[PDB]
């Protein structure tokens, strides 16, 4: 890779610079090559690695979100315009998955099988799924069943190992809860699921804030907060 | 807006 | 050139598209594809020509900046932190430079050359002041002075242009003073100047409205705000 | 902020 010739710690240092600068796509190359170095990341590095990524792919999906729609008013009275809708919406749903191909590449190789403590596992296993839900926004042929089923495994994986490992406030564990009911209600078909799992993630989330710190948890907060929108939202 | 994290 | 398959049309078209989803790389990649048929643009692909590089550009100098400050808080009772700020700073340069000299080439080959009335010459001498410009903002060698020279001399023959050919209200005369102005506070170190061309080009414009047509010319409008909004930071 | 066109 080209970030083979650079130490590890600069890798790491240069992502926080790329961070400040909202260099995202630098970001995540410095910590895609801090990751081919082979060592384990730590907490700080972990969220690192998934911002920066979460950003290249959340614009990818808005600029997909904008061409789809196009496209989709150019398929009901609209008038022939040719291919070019189908084939730019095409060139950005290619350069998504190809995102989405190297972060779960790096997922697989080989940051889940090397994770012990049960936060990074659960975190890792959060990305897999929000990076296969992200490849079952697009998909549209043989394969979406098996993405949605991908995503969901790794989703239901995590939670598994988040109830019995980690305190029901547990930022992780929150946001894994958040984006598996989105999962629920955009991919799965699922919104009763997707109402239900946020509620009760919510609930116990409320009922264990006594034994925390304060201005220790303004993460939990805030994806406390989020299950609450998208709760409004449904219902 | 859903919201994810 | 990866876009010589394309058709000119075709380009124009992803361009829209490319805007329409804030994907202003792939924008501009468009635009320099359509300039690179040969055939003059209209005034409106001449717009998303500036548009598209203009934000692409926009983000590396904001970027560029952020860096920068860092590195010079790293040059004050500040901790070595070895090579890493500014070999991250140059990286970021050497892209900005490297869009800037594509730009750059554009307009020589060959938009200015070809350029006849008075618009389409002054707005191509306008970018070729502003691409100079940004070179300018990081140069540190022997060459400063004459990229300095260089955005000047292009400024200044689009501004002989656009007082002999335009009316004062004409939003390209208007952004070509704003952006001079804008040259000769902050690059030629000449703030009276700048003072001087903002006042009388927003005076002159005032003056002129009256001919004007209502709902016609919201961009000189908001030109004429620039100005203003400047006149008050400076005065 | 200096604004620019
Ligand atoms: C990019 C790194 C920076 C900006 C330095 O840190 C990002 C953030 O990193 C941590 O927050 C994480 C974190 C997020 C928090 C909810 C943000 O909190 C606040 C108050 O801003 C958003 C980020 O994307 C990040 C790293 C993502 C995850 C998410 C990842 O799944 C794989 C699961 C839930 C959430 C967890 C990991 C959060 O703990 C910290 O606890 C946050 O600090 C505070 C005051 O809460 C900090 O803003
Ligand atoms: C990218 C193209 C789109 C978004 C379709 O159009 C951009 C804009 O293109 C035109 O506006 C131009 C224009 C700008 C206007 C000041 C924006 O006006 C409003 C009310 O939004 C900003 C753009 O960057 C653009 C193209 C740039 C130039 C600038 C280029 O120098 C080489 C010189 C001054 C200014 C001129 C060319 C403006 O005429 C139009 O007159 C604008 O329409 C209105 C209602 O004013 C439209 O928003
Ligand atoms: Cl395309
Ligand atoms: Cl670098
Ligand atoms: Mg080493
Ligand atoms: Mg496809
Ligand atoms: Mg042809
Ligand atoms: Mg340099």
């Amino acid at each position: 890779g080209a970030m083979g010739s650079m130490e590890r710690a600069s890798l790491i240092q240069k992502a926080k610079l790329a961070e400040q600068a909202e260099r995202y796509e630098d970001m995540a190359a410095f910590m895609k090559g801090a990751v081919e170095k082979g060592e384990e990341l730590s907490c700080e590095e972990r969220n690192l690695l998934s911002v920066a990524y979460k950003n290249v792919v959340g614009g990818q999906r808005a600029a997909w979100r904008v061409l789809s729609s196009i496209e989709q008013k150019s398929n009901e009275g609209s008038e022939e315009k040719g291919p070019e809708v189908r084939e730019y919406r095409e060139k950005v749903e290619t350069e998504l998955q190809g995102v989405c191909d190297t972060v779960l590449g790096l997922l697989d190789s080989h940051l889940i099988k090397e994770a012990g403590d049960a936060e990074s596992r659960v975190f890792y296993l959060k990305m897999k799924g929000d990076y296969y839900r992200y490849l079952a926004e697009v998909a549209t042929g043989d394969d979406k069943k098996r993405i949605i089923d991908s995503a969901r495994s790794a989703y239901q994986e995590a939670m598994d190992i988040s109830k019995k490992e980690m305190p029901p406030t547990n930022p992780i564990r929150l946001g894994l809860a958040l984006n598996f009911s989105v999962f629920h209600y955009e991919i799965a078909n699922s919104p009763e699921e997707a109402i239900s799992l946020a509620k009760t993630t919510f609930d116990e989330a409320m009922a264990d804030l006594h034994t925390l710190s304060e201005d220790s948890y303004k993460d939990s907060t805030l994806i406390m907060q989020l299950l609450r929108d998208n709760l409004t939202l449904w219902t | 807006m859903t919201m994810s994290v």
